[PDB]
RNA sequence: GGAUUUUUGGAGCAGGGAGCCACGCAUCGACCUGGUAUUGCAGUACCUCCAGGAACGGUGC
């Protein structure tokens, strides 16, 4: 796309199904409510992802920023 | 920072320098900037093994520096 | 003098594909076309990869944004 | 502040990183982070040509050249 | 090829590391005069070759003539002045 | 090969040559023999030392010498010091080390190199020279130690060995108390302690921060002691206070009392009613534990001891030194500071603007076009380019004649036109 | 021309061109190797090449030096307890010396980590079997003389000797 | 709102510290800086796997700090008022 | 900035701190701290109440804590639940 | 008041490293990042000893002047008092 | 005044077993024996090839 920065592709992924990995190699999937400056993150109904595995059903979460890896779409 | 005033002291003297890894890096400091970036020439290299090197010129990032050993001749800032 | 900055500005015009490597992690790294970045190096990556070089897995990720905390390095690749 | 370079621009380096990885390759820019531009490049061995290193991740660097 | 600051050696046993080739150089060759520096790689074009540098020009003539077809490490190199001045000898002048 | 007799004949004239160094020292200044002898007389009582007045008018013979200050005396003392080492070291490798058809063999052989222009004056005279710096008089110290430094192993508190800095130790002291009760003086008064220091402890002898403390201290006492007595054999005296430390304790705790009996040094720190039990606890599991464990704190307790009684001269002498700059001023205190000072570092022996380029129109870009389209960074500098050899030879050699008409030139294009004017 | 203090400061100091941080003491006339404290153990090599030298002795503990470059000297003896002072000693260039009998070489047997060892130009390499002696007297050589020590001379040296 | 405003109140109170590097501080506190940088007295130290040392002082840089365990009295409402 | 505390992600402590409900903290020790927020501020630093900080070691173990302050860079997670209830 | 550092300025110090080293020298300077300045200082690596009846002192290296970085720094207590010199 | 050089973290976690001695997996490097090619004027990640050896070194789990 003609450029397509961070910040939008993160607000266009509000209200949907993400997926984030955490540099520990935990991944929790959820609906992102929202982000803020910091890209400290919000998920709802979320899921505990270690090992790939479906660990633990957790529910409305923050996620502190400096532990993001990465979020994908889902 | 008053350290950094006696950093910049000891710019075209022998210091060591021990990184965050602990390689320690001997040799003289040519120029020491702001945020402890430092560059040197004509180092001793000690590594983790105990086993030495030779390098001409070398420049290390401040961050990544655990300390440096500075001459005995600059102690006689006593002020502060 | 090319600003590194820049040479991202290009990997983005370009559409190549992307390979990153990772902070204080080794056995993985990461493979996308950058479609955006921002001021922390922050990436939007596109069809996205992790790449494991001890195990030669690959997975499947699409629509990738690798916080910068994780840069260590960036390389172009010709698939 | 700049980080002083302009001394080791356009010459051939040898650049330790974290995570205990060495890679060598000419000096082509920088910023203010130490955020480099490095050509020619290669993993040590394997030619990546020219890449970004993040200064961030930069232990060390020594000059292959005078 | 006029007298020279740097002497190129042949027919050198290729076998030998890099590393140990250059010290045992340095080692043989300090008996002439302080050796500033020496270029020797393993390349196919290069290999059993190498260009010893001397402070002093009298060294690398004195050199040049006692040294000539020394065995080392089992064969007897070769030494002739260099063709062309080595880019650090030029740095040294300049 | 190498004759032994050249050797060993070698090394005995380097000691003599040490001998009559060290002696030609103790000779302008007695002090320095008197000085050590002195306190070696209160380490080893045998010792027999000089007439007083000998002593007092610093006189050997019959003429009395200058008084010299501290530091030289001092100084002189640790030289010596080295000397004596090296003699040291050359007696042993001496003791380690103790025909005609040859000589004429030999005799043939030193024909060899005739051709040696040479004057050689430089066997005796070095060694003489090398233990007797600067171009005639300005530094006492020998070449053989050019290079000592008494200020590397004296602080200026402690004025190469007037006073011991013990101000430092008190700071430790107050981390170690848990309070501020304690004065610099409260604290020497606890030193003086040092059966006293094992019958009245200020601590509790068992306890952990007590004992480190302790520990640190002992050294400092003792490298100071040394420090400060280079002259006397250290090791004799160690080994003495060694021996005494082990040969007294072990028949009675060498601490004796007509009623509680026989008390045990730092590992037990209890008393017993006759030898015989004192004797059949020294194999009991408690005291075998004790003295396994607390052994280096007990000695070194009683290293700051014999030591700290060494030098009760010192002791008494700062304690004194505290109690004068207590009461003093300010004004009082800061010149004192000075003079301590002073005697710490002195000799051992006395003998553009850019607001103007500015202004003045440079560092300002510009181009001249006709010259190489060379640049100029300032105005004024433009009109001597104009009356200049190189400005000129690209206007006439172009085919535009030379001087003023054709001042203002910038490009070359518009004074070729300029010159078809002309002609 | 005594080795001193002095002399030692205002020595030519530099990183050769093996990368090693090395002084200079060339050309000096030394007679005998002292006062080496002065260095503080910074070197990694030590030229003494064309001096005066006799013995090779009187180091201070050198924790850092490994090479040894002593060349066009007189030395014609080694002192016995040059691997107390010397621990990491591994090259030994001694050149157009002095040195006659094959019993004068022994101390370098103590010298646990040697490796390069030069005699050539000495009075010693013309006495019988003076490399097979070397060879077993000094088996932590690897390099004699610039030419491999190999195993047949090994064994060679175990016959003989043995 | 700044909550190392809060912490700077602690002065004279007795706390266990947790660092991040696992050692358990309890003391006095004399003074928590504007970088939560904290100092005490009266310290008992316990460095992971070992026994206690005892300190008259002791300095920590903020930074090291993971969680600081308060008296049990303490008037938490009145001490959050500005 | 209110707004953004109010909106933005760390809601969940504003909602936290207003409800007097309980969170669980997964934490950079491998900890986890399971309570109520008293206070909190941008780094995550919190003060917190009636903590039951649990753990393993396999073996589980927990302990209880009235009263404490967390350095907010020990934050991994923040969890609001049904957890109060 | 400031003074929690400049207190302690001309006092032997004992400081703790994040790899668990212990520098003790005598500290004459710091900064906002809490870089440090010790002179005469050695570090220890096995102990800081409180009178160990064996020996006090194992891996011992004498440093001299030092200028420790305070990203690196965890914490420093009083070991002597200050040296008068 | 939490976004690369310091203070709002890239940290966290994993070693005993067998009879003083010895050790799982992956990656890279010289490296050591034989034999074999190459005779070439340079400024260097590294450097012939063929077969055999690694009770070798470093890093990660």
């Amino acid at each position: 796309s003609l450029p397509l920065n961070p910040k939008p592709f993160l607000n266009g992924l509000t209200g949907k199904p993400v997926m984030v990995k955490l540099k520990w190699g935990m991944e929790y999937k959820g609906y992102l409510v929202s982000v803020d400056g910091y890209m400290n993150m919000q998920l709802a109904n979320t899921e505990e992802y270690i090992d790939g595995a479906l660990s633990g059903h957790l529910g409305e979460v923050l996620i502190r920023c400096n532990n993001v890896l990465y979020i994908r779409g889902v | 920072g008053v350290p950094i005033k006696v950093l910049h002291e000891a710019e075209g003297h022998i210091v060591t320098c021990e990184t965050n890894t602990g390689e320690v890096y001997r040799g003289k400091l040519i120029e020491a900037e702001d945020n402890m970036n430092c560059q040197m020439s004509n180092i001793t290299v000690t590594y983790r093994d105990g086993r030495v090197a030779q390098l001409e010129q070398v420049y290390i990032r401040g961050s990544k520096i655990r300390f440096l050993i500075l001459p005995d001749m600059l102690k006689n800032m006593l002020k502060s | 003098m090319v600003q590194p900055i820049n040479l991202i500005f290009r990997y983005l015009q370009n559409r190549s594909r992307i390979q990153v490597w990772l902070y204080e992690q080794v056995n993985m790294r990461i493979e996308g076309c950058i479609i955006g970045f921002d001021e922390y190096m922050n990436l939007v990556l596109d069809d996205a990869e992790e790449i494991h070089s001890k195990t030669k897995s690959r997975k499947q990720l699409g629509r990738i944004m690798l916080k910068g905390d994780n840069i260590t390095l960036l390389q172009s690749v010709s698939n | 502040h700049p980080p002083e370079l302009k001394k080791f621009m356009d010459k051939k380096l040898s650049l330790k990183l974290n995570g205990g990885r060495h890679v060598q390759g000419i000096l082509r820019g920088f910023d203010p982070f130490m955020n480099l531009v490095i050509d020619e490049c290669v993993e040590m061995q394997n030619n990546i040509g020219m890449v970004v290193i993040r200064g961030n991740s930069i232990i060390m660097l020594e000059a292959l050249e005078r | 090829i006029r007298p020279n600051h740097t002497i190129y050696i042949n027919n050198m046993n290729d076998k030998i590391k890099k590393e140990e080739l250059k010290r045992s150089l340095y080692a043989l060759f300090s008996q002439f005069g302080h050796v500033v520096d020496i270029v020797a790689l393993k390349t196919m074009k290069m290999r059993g070759q190498a260009f010893v540098i001397f402070k002093e020009l009298g060294s690398s003539t004195n050199a040049l003539r006692q040294l000539q077809g020394f065995p080392f490490y089992g064969k007897p190199m070769r030494i002739q002045y260099a063709k062309t001045d080595s880019d650090i000898i030029s740095k040294m002048r300049g | 090969m190498e004759t032994i007799l050249e050797q060993q004949r070698r090394y005995h004239e380097e000691k003599e040559r040490l001998m009559d160094v060290m002696a030609k020292e103790m000779l302008t200044k007695k002090s320095t023999l008197r000085d050590q002898i002195n306190s070696d007389h209160r380490t080893r009582a045998m010792q027999d030392r000089y007439m007083e007045v000998s002593g007092n008018l610093r006189d050997l013979y019959d003429d009395k010498d200058g008084l010299r200050k501290e530091e030289l005396n001092a100084i002189s003392g640790p030289n010596e010091f080295a000397e004596f080492y090296n003699r040291l070291k050359q007696i042993k490798e001496f003791h380690r080390k103790h025909f005609e058809e040859l000589l004429k063999a030999r005799e043939n052989p030193s024909e060899e190199a005739q051709n040696l222009v040479e004057f050689t004056d430089e066997e005796g005279y070095g060694r003489y020279l090398d233990l007797h710096y600067i171009n005639l008089k300005a530094s006492e110290k020998l070449d053989y130690i050019t290079y000592l430094s008494i200020f590397d192993q004296l602080f200026d508190i402690p004025k190469e060995r007037k006073n011991a800095e013990y101000k430092r130790y008190l700071e430790m002291l107050l981390e170690y108390l848990q309070d501020y009760t304690d004065r610099v003086k409260p604290l020497q008064d606890q030193n003086e302690l040092f059966e006293k220091k094992w019958e009245n402890g200020t601590f509790p002898g068992w306890p952990k921060e007590t004992s480190s403390a302790l520990t640190h201290a002992g050294a400092h006492l003792d490298l100071s002691a040394f420090s400060s007595w280079e002259e006397l054999a250290s090791l004799g005296l160690d080994r003495l206070k060694s021996a005494l430390l082990a040969l007294g304790l072990k028949c009675g705790g060498t601490l004796e009392e007509r009623a509680q009996r026989l008390f045990s040094t730092k590992g037990k720190s209890l008393e017993s009613l006759d030898t015989s039990l004192f004797a059949k606890n020294p194999k009991s599991k408690g005291t075998k534990r004790d003295t396994e464990r607390n052994k280096d704190i007990a000695f070194l307790e009683a290293q700051i001891y014999e030591y700290v009684e060494i030098l009760g001269e010192q002791r008494h002498l700062t304690h004194e030194n505290v109690q004068r700059k207590q009461a003093r001023t300010g004004e009082e205190r800061e010149e004192e500071e000075e003079e301590q000072i002073s005697e710490s570092e002195s000799e051992d022996e006395e003998n553009i603007p850019y607001w103007l380029y500015k202004l003045h129109g440079l560092n300002i870009n510009y181009n001249c076009e006709i010259c190489g389209n060379y640049t100029y960074r300032g105005p004024k500098a433009f009109q001597r380019h104009f009356a200049e050899w190189r400005h000129a030879h690209g206007m006439r050699c172009l085919g535009i004649p030379n001087t003023a008409h054709f001042a203002n030139v910038t490009q070359i294009e518009d004074a070729v036109s300029l010159w078809a004017k002309l002609k | 021309v005594k080795l001193t203090a002095e002399l030692i400061e205002q020595a030519a100091q530099y990183t050769n061109a093996v990368r090693d941080r090395e002084l200079d003491l060339r050309g000096y006339k030394i007679p005998v190797i002292e006062n080496l404290g002065a260095t503080l153990d910074q070197f990694d090599a030590i030229d003494f090449s064309d001096n005066e030298i006799r013995k090779l002795d009187g180091f201070p503990l050198l924790r850092r030096l490994k090479t040894l470059l002593v060349n066009n000297n007189r030395i014609c003896r080694i002192g016995e307890g040059l691997d107390q002072a010397l621990p990491c000693l591994t090259e030994l260039i001694l050149t157009n010396n002095s040195l006659v009998e094959l019993g004068d070489l022994d101390p370098l047997a103590s010298l646990k980590s040697l490796t390069y060892l030069s005699i050539l130009r000495n009075p010693v390499t013309n006495k019988k079997h003076y490399r097979l002696y070397v060879i077993y007297k000094v088996p932590q050589v690897r390099v004699l003389d610039f030419q491999k020590v190999k195993l047949k001379e090994r064994q060679e040296a175990e016959k003989m000797f043995k | 709102m700044k909550l190392v405003r809060f912490l700077m109140k602690l002065s004279h109170e007795t706390v266990t510290i947790e660092l991040k590097n696992g050692t358990q501080v309890h003391g006095t506190i004399t003074g928590v800086d504007v970088s939560m940088n904290t100092h005490l007295k009266a310290v008992k130290m316990t460095l992971k796997n070992r026994e206690p040392v005892q300190l008259e002082t002791l300095s920590i840089r903020g930074n090291n700090i993971r969680y600081f365990i308060l008296p049990d009295s303490l008037p938490l409402d009145t001490l959050l008022v500005d | 900035e209110e707004e953004e505390f109010n909106t933005g992600p760390l809601s969940v402590l504003t909602q936290s701190v207003k409800n007097n409900t309980q969170v669980l903290i997964n934490c950079r020790n491998n900890k986890k701290l399971l309570g109520r927020v008293k206070a909190f501020d941008r780094h995550c630093n919190m003060v917190l109440e009636n903590v039951k900080e649990m753990w393993t070691e396999p073996v589980n173990k927990d302990r209880y804590i009235s009263k404490m302050f967390l350095r907010g860079d020990s934050v991994i997670v923040v969890l609001r639940n049904p957890l109060i209830a | 008041k400031s003074s929690k550092m400049l207190q302690h300025i001309d006092y032997r110090m004992r400081c703790i490293l994040q790899d668990g080293r212990i520098f003790i020298g005598t500290f004459k300077a710091f900064d906002k990042h809490m870089n440090l300045i010790l002179c005469d200082c050695d570090e220890f690596r096995k102990i800081k000893p409180k009178n160990s009846k064996q020996a006090e002192r194992e891996e011992k290296r004498v440093l001299g002047l030092v200028l420790l970085r305070g990203e690196n720094l965890v914490s420093m207590t009083v070991e002597g008092p200050p040296p008068k010199d």
